[PDB]
């Protein structure tokens, strides 16, 4: 049904916290910007700690209906490897989401500027699979797994972020149909507009493992259309140099990059894979980070 | 490039309605496909070089066509819009 901007604002008000967090947040500084809106750091008045605030204009969205997803779905879900969402507010024509500020930057900076060893890759995969196993069990699909969506803490812990595209499946609605994600990381069934479940996150995770091995996802040198035709039509993508990757990591990757969704490994199955025996403590991540390179 | 020729014909028709012109389509010469949207639906920009007859004489034109589709281009688009049409 056609609804006014003001009707939409009233509907979104029902699922956010009342009032304006400028009562307890000051010294806002813009640090990032997307198609969605901007990301600010602010100082909390009681503790003096830094928090992140995502600001999204209700009038400047491709699909404004998508503003409900993260604030509704992730409200009551919490995990040590998922970025903490504290609260959401409507401030004028903007949705504000107040979240943990992780000060270790994104995994993208690491994979673009260093060669991760298999211990470090195993460390990232263990943390992300713990997050995905928890989320998938609740029927949550992230739908935008990639290095940019993975944030590091100052002490080298790994958290899944950027839940803007997330969805929830149930017994009555077991599949999603929406075209969402990032071209190079999209599962073939997403590109083909087939009904899908949590399996799409395991494909995307496979592509992120190729980022950690090769520095870029497959076909990243090609335009998105050309890349997505290859993902849709071609055999699963391979690493640049099979002889530089262990048999256990190739086996791990082989369970994720499976075209038939029902034959793809689950997060729970991958948690038991011997590759994750190479996982190390947060201190094995710290040396990769921009500050210490 | 059959799907392309239909987009090129649409571009010529839209130009003729816009400028009260009477250009007669001949053929697509070259075509660039560019994805510009991949959330909710596919949005593709086509950059077409096409031959059309003006007053009976075959001339070359560059057309920019914006299409939305549920499936990867060049599947049946639910929206088409001429953005640019000029002689080369």
């Amino acid at each position: 049904m056609r609804v006014s901007h003001e009707q939409f604002r009233a509907a979104l008000q029902l699922v956010v916290s009342p009032g304006d967090p400028r009562e307890y947040l000051a010294n806002f500084i813009k640090i990032g910007e997307g198609s969605t809106g901007i990301v600010c750091i602010a100082t909390e008045k009681h503790t003096g700690k830094q928090v992140a605030v995502k600001k999204m204009d209700l009038r400047k969205q491709q699909r404004r209906e998508l503003l409900f997803n993260e604030v509704v779905i992730m409200r009551d879900y919490h995990h040590d490897n998922v970025v903490d969402m504290y609260s959401s507010y409507l401030v004028g024509d903007e949705l504000w989401v107040v979240m943990e500020f992780l000060e270790g930057g994104a995994l993208t900076d690491i994979v673009t500027h260093t060669r991760m060893n298999e211990e470090q890759i195993a460390t990232v995969c263990l943390s992300v699979l713990r997050a995905l196993s928890y989320l998938h069990n609740q029927g949550v699909i992230h739908r935008d797994i990639k290095s940019d969506s993975i944030l590091l803490t100052s002490d080298g812990r790994i958290k899944l972020s950027d839940f803007g595209f997330c969805a929830q499946v149930s017994k009555e609605v077991p599949k999603r149909k929406s075209l969402v994600g990032t071209p190079y990381w999209m599962a073939p069934e997403v590109i083909s507009r087939l009904p899908y479940g949590t399996e799409v996150d395991i494909w995307s995770l496979g592509i992120m493992v190729i980022e950690m091995i090769d520095g870029e996802p497959p076909y990243f040198n090609e335009p998105p259309l050309q890349a997505m035709r290859r993902i849709r039509d071609s055999l699963p993508p391979r690493v640049k140099d099979l002889h530089k990757v262990s048999s256990v990591l190739r086996g791990f990757l082989d369970l994720m990059l499976v075209r038939e969704p029902s034959q793809r490994a689950t997060a729970q199955e991958l948690l038991g894979h011997p590759f994750l025996k190479l996982a190390g403590p947060p201190s094995c991540i710290v040396p990769l980070m921009r500050q210490y390179r | 490039s059959l799907e392309i020729e239909e987009l090129a014909r649409f571009a010529v028709d839209e130009h003729n309605k816009k400028e009260n012109a009477l250009l007669e389509f001949v053929r697509v010469v070259k075509a660039k496909e560019q994805l510009v949207g991949w959330v909710y639906e596919f949005q593709t920009m086509y950059y077409l070089t096409l031959e059309a007859k003006d007053g009976g004489k075959k001339k070359l034109y560059e057309a920019k066509v914006w299409v939305k589709s549920d499936h990867m281009p060049p599947s049946l688009p639910n929206f088409k819009e001429l953005q640019e049409f000029k002689p080369v």
